[PDB]
Order: structure tokens, then sequence, then C-alpha cells
């Protein structure tokens, strides 16, 4: 289908499994506040052409 | 103070958790209390790192 110059693939697909919600806890808040190397609350974005944040 | 006399031995910090094998005794408790305290003490909701089964 072509709604307005936007071609669409013939196939159809959609996710079928939804994860259970995890309630926020005080230990999780402190872990976020620690700003550990693997769990920083900030994710950097990089320019595609020259790769700087 | 009915405690023995000795000095602690210093050990290097282990980077990874070590296996443990519990040993049981003659005392018994109701199952419901154990289940309730397991629920209370657990950190059960999280996302495990799924491994390769095969």
């Amino acid at each position: 289908a072509n709604v307005w110059g936007v071609r669409l693939a013939d196939s159809l697909s959609s996710p079928t499994i939804e994860t259970r919600t995890r309630h926020y806890t005080l230990h999780d808040f402190y872990s976020d506040l620690d700003a550990s190397v693997g769990k920083e609350p900030w994710r950097p974005l990089r320019n595609q052409r020259t790769n700087e944040i | 103070l009915g405690m023995r006399i000795s000095a602690l031995q210093s050990l290097s910090d282990t980077p990874a958790p070590v296996q443990w094998l519990p040993q049981y005794t003659i005392d018994q408790v109701a199952v419901d209390e154990g289940d309730a305290m397991v629920s209370q003490l657990t950190q059960l909701p999280l996302r495990p790192d799924y491994g390769s089964i095969w």
C-alpha cells in the first residue's frame, strides 16, 4: 500500500509478549543515583557523519 | 565471655561469588512463614541475563 508516496511492505508483524512492570524501589533509586559505569541514567547520542557526542 | 581465643586470618577479596552447600538441623518451621519471609527478603523482580541453552 502507498498512503502518500510512502510504500509499505506486504507482510504484517507485531510484538506479542509484554514484560511485567517492575515497581520502583528505594534501592533502585540509590543505584540510579550512584551513576555506575554500566547504569548511568544518561545515554549519549552521537552525530552520524563525524561521531562526536 | 564463653568464646574461643584466636586471631582472624586475612583473605583476598574474591571477585566472584563462591558456591555454598547448606546443612540442615532438627528444628522445623511452618511452610507458610518461610514462604512469607522469602517473599519479604527477596529481590526477585529483575531482568536475568538469558544464556544459550544449546
